[PDB]
């Protein structure tokens, strides 16, 4: 017949290969189409949905709820820390298992902006405004308000509209980050400190709450499939 | 006369009156950062003039016994003008330079100078093995002397320099960009290096652009003068310097 | 013509922004709504124009579950004095292996066709004498739909396949392969199932209800050697033109039954020395 | 009966490939795995009222 | 149209030169400008009109990198008493094997597409008794990006890949391939690293701060025979399309450390007996 | 199926072989490209670069530098040879380690003519001549310099010009000559000799040295890769 | 979606040969190696005024 | 249009003759002018009218010489105390086989390309024990121009070759192939060589001179059995696309030797009893 | 890209064969063995003068 | 990929085939050709050429 000569590779199982095969079920009547409700088509969309980050991480918590809420109280230092956290939404703790980590977490490279949501969750009679900064990578993070509000900032005021968003801006030397990140890749820090102070009038409780909802932008991506370790099994299930 | 060059950047002028020609890094002069090469999204900073400037990089003596001298970029302007205050309030840089050495000696003197800019000239330590800290090889505007001898102090860079203390042959690092210096016909050397990089952007702190060499390779030699040595002097003008960043003062 | 050459997005690019000072509050919103704010950061900082060239290829459903993982092993030998012992009996189901378990189960209904493969390897069992010379064995995949007969040994006359599918395969060879339709009697496959069987609301509860993809049995074909040899089969599951809907969070705790949701409450996230703590 | 596309290639630099199939059923062909359209919408914004940006959210 | 019909240099010729007498001095340049003189010998004496037909096809780059080299061999026994000695595990890296290398770092930038080729060999360990028979081994090749699980035994739970790439092979047959795209997150690989990793200029420092390019892990699939058997595996690259930026000298001296440059001083080149000898 | 017969070389493993594999990161998104400056594309380029030589190899050399630099002086008998050497590029201990020996050295063959550059490197008061002699290949090197004046050769005038350039044709019988040059492609020897003498005012050293620079020509090119030997190990690098 | 194109032959003497892809990513395809440009001035002349080699180096 | 369809001489018919009677003696010639006389039968005699359809299509030097003729065979052993009988190591050259030496000396100069085979068989070496199990051996070719590194032993550094062209081969399948072009430095191959090799007509004669074509290494990959096995290997040659010039007797003599011409006088031919004897 | 040629028959009796190139490199095609021209005039009329058969070879 | 089966004949080593095989060394320059004298493209031609008959083979 036709002269042919085998390569390299041939008769190789290659897991993530493209290749046509016989069926095993000829001229099979498949069940006809219906359009449910809902339909996704790429991962980034689910990445896209907010979701709450546990910050309160103090390593004592007794109900494991109290971890969704930032505390906050009437009377306080003029200038004071809210909170500080790394930004490494793959491996931080804070990030690593929400709906945003989660997904991160099935893939080795990731680049793109974040969203950080805040919203206040005190009584309608209560204020309040707070500078939230991100400090992009170097020797030391931010230790007073001073220093952070040297990096890109937001000064938050509660009223009407409960929730602000800070947008994390996409500053880098490369173009992807990988989400096992190392010193390398590192991404800077963010961290919330009072402004002006909370007050409250008569007859309202003394402390309040705040909660913070994370999601990626519209430029935000990822590559290099790989396989998560925050699963793994012993023995066979029965 | 082509013998006759001048270079103004910024409020800073360079007056040579017996040099050669000027080469320009690979053919390419600087510029910046295009729309669809950057990656970082905020705006830069250019502060133009106020950091695009001659600055003078201290003097060292030449004498008989003279074996050669390297200096790191940026870190040797690190503390210098408002380029080191950029460098320290920003996460990113990008710019390129222009280095004048300047060496003038009389119709009687002879000698020979190779000047030659060395893209990550990665350096090996002085026992194979160990380590050493970022002192022994960058410490500011200072220069570091090469050794004729086998180093052999563990806490410094090997400074053979008949290797170049890069596991090379010294004689062939005419394939950077380079230029000599003989007494006989030239009194100075200009280099304009263009940026040269793997990323768009680097942090100027952790990361050694290139580094600057001067090597005699015909050593210095006169008969009754009194004149005992002659100074070299280096002096480098970042050119379209931009930042991005900010982050408060850190290393 | 006979070529039909009739038959790329890239991500959103950054707009240059300048200084502003007006009544619009983009960053101001409310979560309450449900709304996912869109803000970008044009929108609250100056920035410069960047085209991005990065794409989403590799995260469409397609790839991501368009990858080869395994579903299930199991040992048979080719002589011994248990019966059951000498062939493989397996309901087919997708649960068995925890990491394709909790790939598929981000989403609620899936509709695709399959791609199976099998990787079988055979070994000699240790014993006090081992020197035999054995030609090369024959093995045989028979899948048989739900209420078809089923052999109860390895010579038994269900082997004679008249009409169940079936695949012969000699060892030294490239691995079997095959590719299977959308073989759902429902619109779409279904991994979790909050009902019961009975009407009544009794019986069975949860996806186990809807299970009945049939079996898979192996064996040796006539290899029967002086000296036992034990083989293992490796299955390998491949989705191909994907759907998905409704997709649901990943799980957070161990899995522990094949055919439950059953767990056990698990810590939400790990603990640090405070809410300030930074450092590594 | 040879479709005739484009492959994959990096940022903006035959690149073409051809395909035939070889079999009577459409479940025996290779993964469509070339489609990248996508809409976040159906999840990011299911209100009914539709939000602008610029302006407040309530009132 | 079907066919794309629509997709050689040849060296400089020599011209003829005659007898001259004139003010211009070609032979007579500065070195001091750092440019390299473009003489040619029909510019010193005369010479004849002659055609070259030479071409530089095989000094391009492609052609140069565009070959087949070792770059990691291990070796891995079937059954053993110690756990770690069964399987292994290469963290990539092309700083291994000194031929390559030099090959690479004659270039200090490089971008290009890989082509990866397995060889596997087995042989039967020495032993006071080796009368066995066992069927043909299978192999498995396991590829696991940063940050992913890593299997701790031969026989763990992560060998089961749903998303990592893996390569099922049997001996006898031709060895494994595949291709890998150019997977750096810069825009170009560097062989040369003149940096810290803390910006405070502490702590690892050179090309190992860059090294992130993942592991490969291989084992026998389900092969355990009674007496010990041992395979090794070889590992071949072989750049495509390739790039370059930045030539650089070769090294004069020997390698001494697969993760730095660290070197002992050599002598620049072998002597002879006196600066006019030049006989044998 | 089709009929097809298999020929002799299949399952073969040819390292320098041209085959398509499959890829094992289906649709995986490279980084845009970045034009750096200083792309080169052929090693010729590398090649025509000129580089310092080490003529002076005198076996008792206890300073490494000393090797670049050939010694003059200004007494010297009427006709006295200054350098002497054979023209063997990717041989010769001179020419072995150059930038133009290390890129031969790659290769089996070669063929096309030189660039020799000489600099002179003395007092800006002294002043000389020499003749620079290329002699091709022969029963015996010239041994004064009336024997070595019958073949190609410059005369060279110091002056304002430090330089001189010594273009070496291609005279050979063959299109090409080994790398690893026998007494079959021997290829000719190069001496230097005074024409005039080097002459030197009051108050200026009474010695001066010149230096060698080597590098192809545009009709230069080499053939049939090979391993260089210059590099070697004994175990494997950890 | 075929390629015909010359194939390398000595001095100057059916020297076609033609090409398909199979395969979706461009990663896949056979090495390049039929370019032969190349442009020696990056390295050998990299100084900024040109210099005529008839003309002396200086004055 | 795709297919190029653009792309058989027989001998000369005798034709018809008469009776004659001229002064024309066609006959009659002289070969002291060095001429071979062209006269034809139809020039002596009456003939008759035949056409010929006999060709001279298989009398061509391309399909003279296109035949694969065994060049050279070695055995190497995969274990043994002696280090230099574990490979082998052969300079390239063609007079060491008799046939197709004296094939390609029919002529003195010869422009071809060159198709090489392989043919690699093993055999396990006699003993007072001989019970083992082996798997499928593994081997390789490697072919080092003029000047390179060459191997001294078994596991040398030498044998990770980075340019150096290299096949490796495992037992079962079909013969290693492969094409290689015109690799002279001159415009011919040279059978024989009427020279010195210094210029004063000093040192090595004849064609031993011009013999620079590299060598050739073959080695077991990592197979090393607990007992001695042994390997040949044959190398065959076919020449492709052949030109020849200046063609010269065929030999006479036996070889003696194979970089000689050195021979021992022979008859010219056999005897007979008279000159008139024509029987048996 | 294809080349059509005849194939060689006997004497006087779809003698049609089609070749492709997959290489690259022109010493990779198959032996071109079908050319039969030949000129024995070099080694058997070698003279300066031509000779007529028919007339004296001499005077 | 496209079915195919093998016919008899295959893995053998015919010593007079014709087939394409990959070159070991892409890209290689041949010299250039020159038309040396006296080149002979048929044996035929050498056997048209005369040749001294030994006839007297005497046995003394
Ligand atoms: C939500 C999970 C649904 C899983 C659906 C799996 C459908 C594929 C079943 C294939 C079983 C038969 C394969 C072997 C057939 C044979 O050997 O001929
Ligand atoms: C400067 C040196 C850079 C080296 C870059 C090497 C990139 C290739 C890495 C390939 C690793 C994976 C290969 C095996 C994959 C599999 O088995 O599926
Ligand atoms: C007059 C006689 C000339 C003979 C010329 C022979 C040229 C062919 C040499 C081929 C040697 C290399 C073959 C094996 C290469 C490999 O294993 O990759
Ligand atoms: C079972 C189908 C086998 C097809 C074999 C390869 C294609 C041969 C025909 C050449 C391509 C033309 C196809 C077409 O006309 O659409
Ligand atoms: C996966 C692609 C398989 C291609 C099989 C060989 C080509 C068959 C069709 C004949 C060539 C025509 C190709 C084309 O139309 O571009
Ligand atoms: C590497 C080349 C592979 C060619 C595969 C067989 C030919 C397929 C295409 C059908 C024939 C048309 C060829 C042509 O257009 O010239």
């Amino acid at each position: 017949g036709l002269p042919t000569m085998n390569t390299p590779g041939s008769t190789q199982f290659l897991t993530s290969d493209d290749f046509q095969s016989p069926c095993a079920l000829p001229q099979f009547d498949v069940t006809p189409s219906m359009n449910i409700p809902g339909e996704v088509k790429n991962l980034m969309e689910i990445a896209e949905v907010d979701s709450v980050v546990p910050v309160n991480n103090v390593q004592d918590t007794t109900d494991q709820m109290e971890m969704f809420r930032i505390p906050v109280t009437i009377n306080a230092p003029l200038q004071q820390q809210v909170f500080g956290l790394r930004l490494q939404p793959g491996l931080d703790s804070v990030f690593k298992h929400t709906l945003l980590g989660e997904i991160l977490n099935y893939y080795a490279h990731w680049s793109g902006s974040m969203k950080l949501t805040f919203v206040f969750c005190g009584s309608a009679m209560a204020t309040g405004k707070f500078l939230i900064a991100y400090s992009p990578p170097g020797a030391n993070p931010p230790k007073t308000r001073k220093d952070a509000m040297l990096g890109t900032h937001i000064i938050w005021d509660i009223g009407l509209q409960s929730s602000c968003v800070l947008c994390v801006p996409w500053i880098s030397q490369t173009h992807y980050r990988l989400v096992q990140q190392d010193e390398y890749t590192s991404a800077g820090y963010v961290t919330c400190w009072y402004q002006t102070g909370m007050i409250v009038p008569p007859g309202t409780p003394n402390s309040s709450s705040i909660m913070c909802f994370a999601s990626a932008c519209n430029d935000f991506s990822v590559r290099m499939l790989r396989d998560t370790p925050f699963i793994s099994q012993d023995n066979k299930l029965q | 006369s082509d013998r006759v060059r001048s270079i103004t950047l910024g409020n800073s002028t360079i007056t040579t009156q017996e040099c050669a020609n000027v080469v320009v890094g690979y053919g390419r002069w600087p510029t910046y950062l295009r729309d669809d090469e950057a990656t970082a999204e905020d705006q830069p900073t250019q502060p133009d003039v106020a950091t695009c400037r001659f600055y003078t990089l201290d003097s060292i003596k030449w004498e008989k016994g003279s074996v050669g001298w390297w200096w790191k970029f940026p870190e040797a302007l690190s503390d210098m003008g408002l380029f080191g205050q950029n460098m320290q309030y920003h996460y990113l840089g990008r710019a390129g330079y222009t280095i004048h050495v300047q060496c003038n000696a009389s119709k009687f003197h002879q000698g020979c100078l190779l000047v030659v800019c060395v893209p990550e000239a990665e350096m090996g330590g002085a026992v194979v093995g160990q380590a050493f800290s970022a002192t022994a090889m960058a410490n500011g505007d200072k220069a570091y002397e090469f050794t004729s001898a086998t180093q052999s102090d563990q806490t410094k860079v090997q400074t053979a320099i008949h290797n170049a203390g890069m596991g090379v042959g010294v004689g062939n690092l005419t394939i950077y960009p380079h230029q000599w210096i003989n007494l006989r016909t030239n009194n100075s050397a200009t280099i304009v290096m263009p940026y040269i990089n793997s990323v768009p952007m680097d942090n100027m702190f952790r990361h050694y652009n290139f580094t600057l060499m001067v090597i005699p390779f015909v050593k210095l030699d006169y008969a009754d003068t009194a004149s005992t040595y002659v100074p070299i002097t280096v002096t480098v003008a970042p050119m379209c310097a931009e930042y991005n960043g900010l982050r408060l003062a850190q290393a | 013509g006979d070529v039909e050459e009739a038959i790329v997005v890239h991500v959103a690019d950054t707009m240059r922004s300048g200084p502003s000072n007006s009544a619009s509050v983009p960053a101001l919103t409310a979560v309450e709504t449900g709304h996912t704010s869109q803000v970008t950061p044009s929108d609250t900082m100056q920035t410069r124009h960047v085209k991005n060239y990065h794409s989403r290829s590799e995260s469409t459903v397609e790839n991501f579950l368009g990858r080869s993982a395994c579903v299930y092993m199991e040992e048979y030998k080719t002589t011994d004095n248990d019966v059951n012992k000498k062939f493989v009996a397996w309901p087919i189901n997708t649960k068995q292996m925890v990491q394709m378990r909790r790939k598929l189960e981000m989403f609620t209904y899936l509709r695709f066709d399959m791609e199976v493969t099998f990787v079988i390897t055979s070994r000699q069992d240790p014993g006090t004498t081992l020197a035999q010379d054995m030609p090369v064995l024959t093995h045989q995949i028979m899948y048989v739909p739900p209420g078809g007969p089923i052999p109860a040994k390895v010579d038994d006359y269900a082997w004679q396949t008249s009409t169940n599918p079936s695949i012969f395969w000699t060892e030294g060879n490239a691995p079997a392969r095959m590719s299977i339709p959308f073989i759902s009697i429902g619109n779409a496959y279904s991994n979790f199932y909050d009902g019961w069987s009975n009407f009544d609301q009794r019986g069975s509860y949860g996806y186990n209800t809807l299970n009945n993809l049939g079996h898979i049995y192996v064996r040796h074909v006539s290899g029967s050697s002086p000296h036992p040899i034990t083989s293992t089969i490796r299955v390998y599951f491949k989705p191909k033109h994907t759907r998905a809907w409704v997709p649901r969070p990943p799980r957070l705790c161990q899995y522990k039954k094949a055919f439950s949701v059953d767990f056990t409450p698990t810590p939400i996230t790990d603990t640090r020395k405070d809410i300030n703590t930074v450092t590594t | 009966g040879a479709q005739v596309s484009t492959q994959k290639t990096g940022a903006h630099e035959i690149i073409h490939y051809t395909n035939i199939n070889y079999y009577k059923d459409a479940a025996s062909n290779s993964a469509n795995r070339q489609d990248f359209t996508q809409d976040p919408s159906k999840f990011t914004e299911p209100v009914k009222d539709v939000m602008i940006k610029s302006l407040p959210a309530l009132n």
